[PDB]
């Protein structure tokens, strides 16, 4: 049913290519907006920030998936401000949650994301 | 000392000020006859004093029926004005726009234009002035809009407020209301520097649900869009802890000229059983104030994304639970984005707290809430107007009796022309890209 | 006797007087009425530097409270305090500001300049020997944002030895008050870094952690936020207005902090507790230094753990050795000794001086500098040109007499700040 | 702060939340206008305080009869509840699921999740909330099946526990609790956490005995069940010795996340001259909960054997003769077996002793006992439920009337297919070896 | 100055402060609102241990109290001795745990993990040398099992020659509390030895024991159950924290103890008697060493009899010789002798401390070592694999972060303790 840290993060370093430490950098993100450009294919990856590691900063980057979940209508509340503070309890069933997605909406080819927005330059 | 004064045209413009004078002779202790009390600048606010003790409400009326005007002299207010500033008119030709533009409502403006210059020979701080009518009145849309383009002319820089009311998307007040309102947006377009627009049938839905009262009237909506004046006008009568001027408006809602229609949502507004069994702290009002339930103008501005929103507080207020409201606001899904503000806020606070008039079912409070909503979304009653008001036109329906008062269809040919780059506005501002 | 004068601007501008000057009254032993009760014959040797003395004692503070609208100037007036300050020097406008920068800025201040420079020049000769000027404003109005500096581009065109200081606040992370704030914030740093040295930066949003964080209180009010940040316009001349063992000035503390012309760095307090968290302690130099420590007990919404220490001043008042500082200082900077800067080995200030403040036996004052300051403008100056994209609210500063490029300047301005701290952060 | 909110569809949902809140006012010492007082944290525990002193039970009234629910504001709680809150429905068809279900009851839903959701912006420390509705019901049954899941689609890992109410083995209160009551058992099979149900002929049984009154009524029942809801919740609303929070039952009941239908065993019950010539002692009550004569669901408990079970003591007890007890009913022959758990107990202390409604016939205790059993056994009652239903299923009787009100009969080809993995799941966990 | 600062876990893993810190205050004289009331000047010289010195008196007990939910964490701040423990070091969370071990391990804790290394780095410096760590906590929840685990892997990963000694109480062989209280006792016996070096294991069961079988009380409570277990905790400090004639400390209570990295052994007190038993008794040495032979006296629901004696160290206070103890010990080392090891002659280790407790001439505190503490984990083992054959209760663990093999492996951690308890029960 539902699966650990073991298999989740060597699975979130596989379809998303980075170098994930911890789960918590999801935390600020960089990894679940790496979920849907994966299916979707039209999500403007210059509109996020890439270092950002300034949580008062980063709430611009919770936002741009509510255009993404507007145009798809996956109806779950998001509340950024305990999801910005880089800390679980929120986090894990975020990611938990995205891969409730992960049943049915895969065309099964990849996204190299890594190639898409320019080797993160 | 920072004043200004409120004209009233049109039978709403006369009942309008009938519950904003009561509410400001409320909100300074002033007896009914003028002969008051029964702060320190503010015993003279709104107010030219005379030696006598009782004083001139700053106003003015306009009005061509004798009908609504005389019921004051008749009704408990009798001392409160004085028969020079109360204009009236002998005879009417109401519902008609180009004759009481053109023909009949310009006879009195000699008469007008010179009561509004002895006023302003009083008020040294001046802060511009304050318009009343309605767009279902003809004359009020009429000489209204004949009232603001000289006025403008007039006094250049100074101030232009209007708080407006347009006719329902589903109960009119007469047929003309395609026609004998919206041109009126072409003058009040370029001569009011910002304005508001309110709606009866959304505050009817109010009066149902939040009033509970089956059968209201005008007066409890007249009671209920007075509250929002003095929100707004004797926020800066009072001293408060950001105080809040006039001026602070114009500039912290319009990016561009042309996009001064804001909402108005005004919070709480409770009935008299339901202030008990009920704390109203202020986050708790500001989750209502985005809710569509105390929603002042029967549109979607959930659909729509908001662009830049004033908001002013009365009463006990700490901006700790404001920043605490707030920013669960900007964190929430129901409101998306601006692209053109990452902040899209103006925040005042002023110290008084919520005066409660006696005779209406409303409930008294210790804090309050009024908000001004820039979004993209509120030209869609505009869009129910050209779905109307082109339909009229493709018949071309009393053009005569536009024409007959003195005026050819020319400006019909540019209603709704003005109307489509409104239109043509909010989707220039609906581009949101790089 | 190296004496200051006051300048106020805006309304919150004006609102830190009382939580100044009642305190520096109670500071130097002085009450409502201005007439003297004070305890030790202490409080008097350098009394001379916020006071004009007077006729019958009443020692006037020598401050001109400055506004463009006579909302709040009044309030103070018709209060408490209503005779500590000569009313000549209250001068306020009519006309609203409407918190537009060129408009308190370029044009209505221009209204009433005239009358500010008249006032502050027969105050000025009448002083013996200026040390400097302080100006308490805002970033983010239009007021205080905009008039004090054509106010003080006059007299730093006046007085080029005289030391220009200044105090301001900040634009919030997330609690901001209004949209052009940004561009208040940019126009406003525009003459902070051209014509006066320093300039200090206050959030309110982390002023307001700090009663959160700290004190605990859920609801304090502003009559609380200026209380506690009055204390530092206390501290930074703590070491001045009264005896002690060794202390210097404020332009001995600008020259010691920055080898550049580019000055601003952070401000703290210690020490600090809660209502029942006041006895539980051991109140001493190593509980002073740990809240000498945190970004919780800074004022700047940036991180200092983002950031690297420049240079670090320290302001005790109380019975304190040096040794207690020494072995202290020394037991935090070698954790932290890549938080140092390694330009400078021993960046260090100490100075110590003598009284306590009311009820705590001790008191420090926090000046450290930081590469992190940039997390302001890097949050100010994508916060700026994201409302230029589109020429945001353009028409309520070009309609008043301002060209567009020249707005477009002051981005290169915040941005030629930033290309240094991009060095000092990770270089050398 | 630890909080959690009950709701309350049917009308069974209505009257046994009528002796809960009873309890929960006297619990307090809340007087019953709501205004109270003629721990420290148990003051503001299930109610949202406002600055007036009376306090809104955190509760919402889900029915589509106006007629139960017009009782309350007749009834002495006039002032208790606020009439937002208490959301009644106009018209009703009842004991029909399927337009309980997908027509009528729908049409309230969208006014009901507005009032879920401004009590979850308050309560910061969130638990779950609480369900009550009955099988016995159509609408109970029907919207509070239908209120499951969507609070569940929408909440996601919060706390679901629902106190149910079958129909009897021998006395239905309707023909439809065949149908309109073991469908519902699919939605909140995978909506609800944990389960309770309990059954009347069974604590009618206790009546005639235990309460030795003739002639009861619902409202003596509604008193029996809502003691079980105190001994569950407010145990962690009191600062006992070994805490029981809400999230431990559903994690120290089920191994599997189907298996959720435990027992409900209160004890003592004890009539007026019983508790007199008598001493119940902790261990005089421990062996009688698990004898059948106080006994909840009229089922076999004592043929199957007990898989876990978390105890709840109120009042002055010790864990010395717990353990005095508990190694007692381990010896006994009257349990036999678990085999997944050599343990099979949770135990939990609170000091607050079991309070005592004056009005009816129960008798104040000292010590308290409440008792949630998994056994072996317990789907008989569902096999009752297979007995009957497919027997009616068996002739086809107002399929129509499932229909006609907008369903096909795939459920209910369904129907059985799902109770049919219970009875396997029973059976599953009755194999025992190797 | 040699001294500790003190971490709980867990409701009952707080109630323990009470009985720990009243009695701690009462041996070093010293009352409920901190100020000093000590009779001798000997209760002094080491007073600095277990207290942080304060302005005024206050002598704050170094302690953090921690816990999940706070249901009982106001009930010893409302209650009486409010005024001791500073609330700075109070932290508590509001969302329950479920005594679920990785819920209360791996991810509420860390909700909480960022404010409680903060709360004891601070505490850490401040202090002059530290001598170590105490946790108490349970085995059988979840937030005193689990959070103090993950908190106790942080501090082992900063301080790794600081000394870290736990306190925990066991799972009932028949008593139980929970029925996942298998599972967290496995996974904290994870932590611990990996980390940590020494715990003891206490059995209420066992604990209800003693009153039952020697101070004969039908019904004692958990304030008597703790009152008991208390003193141990004074009486592995009765050697160090005031003078004597030889005594050594817990670091040299540690090294002398086990020949390996495995560090579990027993607790018991001397005298012990009950009410009318008080005066009927002549209190001595030969009275002191019987109560520390019977499995009666001690903690650990295993047998030594069925067990054989590693090593054993005595704490006396009081006035006692060692000849006293020595003709006794050796009374009772001989007709016992195939209960001691052989791969040591001697494992004997004394030590004698000054001054009595309240109202009994003599006390003396049991640390003897076992072969028979796999009886508590052949008990637990089976106990445990049994609720793994079925996975029982596995979705509250994997349904909240951990792989279900993670939890197979600690199984073989408790067959790699066993497997050397194999060994020396009969070997050499
Ligand atoms: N007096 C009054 N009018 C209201 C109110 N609310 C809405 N109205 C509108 O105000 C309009 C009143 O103007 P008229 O109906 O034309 O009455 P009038 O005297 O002819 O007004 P003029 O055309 O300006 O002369 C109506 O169309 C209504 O739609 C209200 O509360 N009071
Ligand atoms: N009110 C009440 N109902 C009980 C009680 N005990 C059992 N019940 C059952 O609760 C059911 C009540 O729901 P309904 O009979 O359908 O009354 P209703 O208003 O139509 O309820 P809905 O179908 O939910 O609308 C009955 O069938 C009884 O079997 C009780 O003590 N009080
Ligand atoms: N110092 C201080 N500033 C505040 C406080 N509250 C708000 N502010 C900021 O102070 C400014 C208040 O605006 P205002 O004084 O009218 O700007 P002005 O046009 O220069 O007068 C805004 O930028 C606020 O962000 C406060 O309590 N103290
Ligand atoms: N030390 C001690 N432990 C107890 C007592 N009573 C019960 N316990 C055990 O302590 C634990 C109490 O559970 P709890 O503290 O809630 O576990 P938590 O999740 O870590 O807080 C259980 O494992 C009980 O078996 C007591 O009086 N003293």
């Amino acid at each position: 049913m539902s699966e650990s840290r073991q298999e989740l993060l060597a699975w979130i370093n596989q379809v998303t290519s980075l170098g994930l430490t911890r789960i918590e950098d999801c935390g600020k993100g960089y990894a679940m907006i790496q979920i849907f450009d994966s299916i979707y294919q039209d999500i403007p990856l210059k509109k996020v920030n890439f270092e950002c590691n300034n949580e008062y900063q980063y709430i611009n980057n919770w936002k741009v998936l509510q255009q993404v979940f507007l145009k798809k209508g996956i109806d779950k509340v998001v509340d950024p401000e305990r999801l910005s503070r880089c800390k679980m309890q929120d986090n894990l069933e975020f990611v938990q949650w995205a891969k409730r997605f992960w049943d049915q909406y895969y065309p099964g080819g990849d996204y190299d994301a890594l190639a898409r927005r320019g080797n993160r330059g | 000392m920072r004043e200004v004064i409120s004209v009233h045209v049109g039978q709403a413009g006369v009942q309008i000020g009938n519950a904003c004078w009561e509410l400001y002779c409320l909100e300074h202790g002033i007896g009914p006859d003028g002969f008051p009390t029964e702060l320190n600048d503010g015993f003279g606010t709104f107010f030219s004093e005379t030696g006598q003790g009782k004083f001139v409400p700053r106003s003015i009326y306009v009005d061509l029926e004798p009908n609504v005007i005389d019921q004051v002299r008749t009704g408990p207010y009798k001392d409160l004005f004085h028969p020079e500033q109360m204009v009236t008119g002998k005879e009417d030709a109401s519902n008609n726009y180009a004759r009481g533009h053109y023909t009949v409502g310009k006879e009195m403006i000699d008469s007008v234009l010179e009561r509004i210059r002895r006023m302003a020979d009083n008020c040294s701080g001046l802060q511009g002035f304050l318009v009343f009518h309605s767009f279902g009145g003809g004359t009020g849309s009429g000489l209204g809009a004949l009232l603001l383009e000289r006025l403008n002319m007039e006094y250049g820089k100074k101030s232009n407020l209007q708080f407006s009311v347009y006719p329902a998307p589903q109960v009119s007040t007469s047929v003309v209301e395609p026609y004998n309102s919206v041109l009126t947006t072409h003058a009040t377009l370029d001569n009011s520097d910002c304005t508001f627009m309110v709606d009866n049938e959304a505050c009817y839905d109010i009066c149902r649900r939040n009033l509970d009262i089956e059968r209201p009237t005008y007066e409890n909506l007249n009671r209920l869009i007075a509250q929002v004046v003095s929100s707004i006008t004797a926020s800066l009568r009072f001293a408060g802890s950001l105080n809040v001027d006039l001026n602070e408006f114009q500039t912290n809602l319009v990016p561009y000229p042309r996009i001064h229609f804001p909402l108005v949502t005004y919070s709480p507004i409770v009935s008299a059983a339901k202030a008990f069994h009920e704390s109203n702290s202020v986050q708790e009002i500001t989750n209502q104030c985005f809710e569509p339930y105390n929603q002042m103008v029967k549109c979607d501005p959930r659909t729509g994304r908001y662009m830049a929103t004033c908001l002013l507080y009365r009463g006990d207020v700490i901006p700790r639970d404001v920043q605490a409201a707030v920013t669960s606001i900007k964190s929430r899904r129901t409101i998306q984005f601006v692209d053109w503000c990452p902040t899209g806020f103006k925040i005042g606070i002023c110290y008084e707290p919520p005066q409660h008039v006696p005779g209406s079912g409303i409930a008294k409070v210790n804090r309050a809430v009024c908000m001004l909503s820039n979004t993209t979304s509120i030209a869609e009653a505009w869009s129910r107007l050209d779905h109307k008001f082109d339909l009229m036109y493709s018949k071309r329906a009393f053009v005569h009796w536009y024409v007959g008062e003195g005026m050819e269809e020319g400006e019909f040919s540019e209603a709704r022309e003005d109307l489509a780059a409104l239109e043509r506005d909010y989707e220039e501002v609906g581009q949101d890209s790089m | 006797m190296r004496e200051i004068v006051h300048i106020q601007a805006g309304q919150c501008g004006n609102q830190v007087g009382a939580a100044f000057w009642s305190t520096i009254a109670d500071e130097h032993g002085l009450d409502s009425a201005g007439i003297y009760h004070g305890t030790s014959e202490a409080q008097h040797e350098r009394l001379n530097v916020y006071f004009n003395e007077a006729a019958g004692g009443k020692y006037v503070p020598r401050a001109v409270l400055v506004d463009l609208e006579p909302g709040t100037m009044d309030a103070v007036k018709s209060g408490k305090f209503g005779n500590l300050f000569r009313p000549d020097n209250i001068i306020y406008g009519q006309s609203g500001a409407g918190n537009i920068w060129a408009k308190g800025h370029y044009t209505e201040g221009a209204e009433l300049a005239d009358a500010v420079l008249d006032v502050v020049r027969r105050e000025a000769e009448a002083c013996d020997a200026l040390q400097g000027f302080q100006l308490t404003h805002s970033l983010g109005g239009g007021t205080g944002s905009g008039m004090g500096t054509l106010l003080l581009s006059k007299i730093r065109e006046e007085y080029p030895d005289r030391m220009m200081a200044t105090f301001s606040v900040a634009p919030a992370p997330k609690s901001s008050d209004t949209v052009v704030e940004p561009y208040n914030a940019t126009l406003s740093m525009h003459q902070l870094v051209e014509n006066s040295d320093e300039t200090f930066c206050i959030d309110n949003e982390a002023l307001s952690s700090i009663f959160a964080n700290t004190l605990k209180i859920k609801s304090p009010s502003y009559d609380d936020l200026n209380h506690l940040v009055s204390a530092v316009m206390a501290g930074v001349t703590t070491s001045f207005r009264f005896p002690g063992e060794l202390n210097s000035d404020l332009r001995k503390l600008a020259v010691n902090m920055v080898p550049f012309p580019r000055h601003f760095f952070m401000v703290g307090f210690a020490p600090l507790a809660a209502i029942g968290s006041s006895s539980f302690q051991a109140v001493s130099v190593p509980e002073l230094t740990q809240q000498m420590f945190d970004a919780n007990n800074m004022m700047v919404a940036a991180d200092p753990r983002h950031g690297r220490y420049l240079t670090v001043a320290a302001l005790f008042r109380g019975k304190v050795s040096m040794k207690e500082v020494d072995e202290q200082i020394r037991s935090v900077q070698t954790k932290n000794s890549a938080y140092f800067v390694e330009w400078i080995p021993d960046n260090v200030l100490k100075a110590v001086c003598s009284v306590p403040p009311k009820d705590l036996k001790m008191s420090a004052t926090f000046i450290g500098n930081s590469t992190s300051i940039q997390e302001i403008f890097r949050r100010l100056g994508d916060q700026f040109s994201a409302m230029f994209r589109r020429k945001a609210f353009l028409h309520w500063y070009t309609g008043e007499g301002m060209d567009e490029m020249e707005f477009t300047e002051a981005e290169s301005n915040m941005n030629d700040l930033v290309s240094e701290y991009q060095q000092y952060q990770e270089a050398g």
